[PDB]
């Protein structure tokens, strides 16, 4: 099962509903006994959160080698602000 | 005569210590009082093989920012005896954090002590970021988290 | 093992995965849940059918999920021309954040 996940210029990333679990906010908020929309992150900080989705998944109960995760200095005030509000 | 001490057990214990982190790593190792200790560190990729003990304590952090790092898929590492001669094996990882952490480490390398306070970012982040990881911590943390089990 | 993915059409990009041996074909089905109507390229090189991921060259390699490697609508008969609108920019780096 899918949702979508759009940013505040537009963009509509379709991702893996338990992928989009990994948000705090994103599992409060798809909780009622789909579609999401956010009004103040942007799609190039978007994009990089529904990366930690796919590699959150990957990557966590693994026996192997964890590779980095990339961070490039300019998105790097703005995915602070988009984690602290998603919680993941 | 807290919970997470090296047991005094007299035992020689071969073990080898690899990174496979791209991090500088930091041996840490709690001893018979439980007060952590600092060993050589592990440059990134490489590993040695220690002489330790049975049932010691070992934990591993990034050498900078004291990050937690893992061992053998865990926090703490504890070897037990070599079988036949051949030697235990500690394979210190990355732990998948919270982007959260992940994005407070970097901002915490690119910007200095002083002037986390300068910083375009919401109030309850400079708090977030002032309170980088910390071993003691860690460890009390893990303490209650042994007791409840 | 596999590879990760964005695919990528106008405002639309997907996370997915898949294997490195398996088609485009297959991916088109994957999509079609998300075939006449569907062409993938990559960069600017229409994708065919019977060609794998890693003919296609997505290795697992070029394809990790930290940094997912990015892969056309039939509309009435004809395509479209490969739209893909590019995400927003960043404010340029705060003055003690740069070295």
């Amino acid at each position: 099962m899918y949702v979508k996940l759009i940013s505040s210029d537009g963009h509509e990333f379709i991702v893996k509903r338990e992928h989009a679990l990994t948000s705090g906010t994103i599992k409060a908020m798809l909780s009622g006994p789909n579609e999401v929309n956010f009004r103040e992150i942007p799609s190039h900080v978007l994009s990089k959160v529904c990366m930690y989705f796919t590699y959150k998944v990957r990557y966590t109960n693994s026996s192997t080698e964890i590779p980095e995760f990339p961070i490039a200095p300019e998105i790097a005030l703005e995915l602070l602000m988009a984690a602290n509000f998603l919680d993941c | 005569r807290p919970v997470l001490r090296s047991v005094n057990s007299r035992e020689p214990s071969q073990v080898i210590f690899c990174n496979r982190s791209p991090r500088v790593v930091l041996p840490v190792w709690l001893n018979f009082d439980g007060e952590p200790q600092p060993y050589p560190t592990l440059p990134p990729g490489t590993g040695r093989r220690i002489h330790s003990y049975r049932g010691h304590l070992w934990l591993f952090r990034d050498a900078g920012t004291h990050d937690g790092l893992l061992v053998n898929q865990t926090e703490l590492f504890v070897p037990s005896l070599n079988v036949d001669g051949q030697p235990i094996f500690a394979n210190i990882t990355l732990p998948v954090y919270t982007l959260k952490e992940r994005c407070l480490q970097v901002v915490r390398s690119l910007v200095k002590p002083e002037n986390y306070r300068r910083l375009d970012i919401v109030r309850s982040l400079y708090e977030d970021l002032e309170d980088h990881p910390n071993v003691q911590k860690d460890l009390e943390r893990l303490t209650q988290e042994r007791i409840a089990h | 093992m596999d590879v990760f993915l964005m695919i990528r059409r106008h405002k639309t990009t997907i996370f997915t995965d898949a294997k490195e041996s398996s088609t485009v074909f297959e991916l088109k089905r994957i999509v079609e849940g998300i075939p006449d109507e569907q062409r993938l390229y990559k960069d600017d090189q229409l994708l065919d059918d019977g060609k794998t991921l890693g003919e296609c060259g997505f290795t697992s390699q070029t394809a990790r999920p930290q940094a997912p490697a990015t892969v056309a609508f039939r509309a009435d008969d004809t395509f479209e021309a490969l739209c893909i609108e590019p995400f927003s920019s960043p404010p340029e780096l705060p003055d003690v954040m740069k070295p």
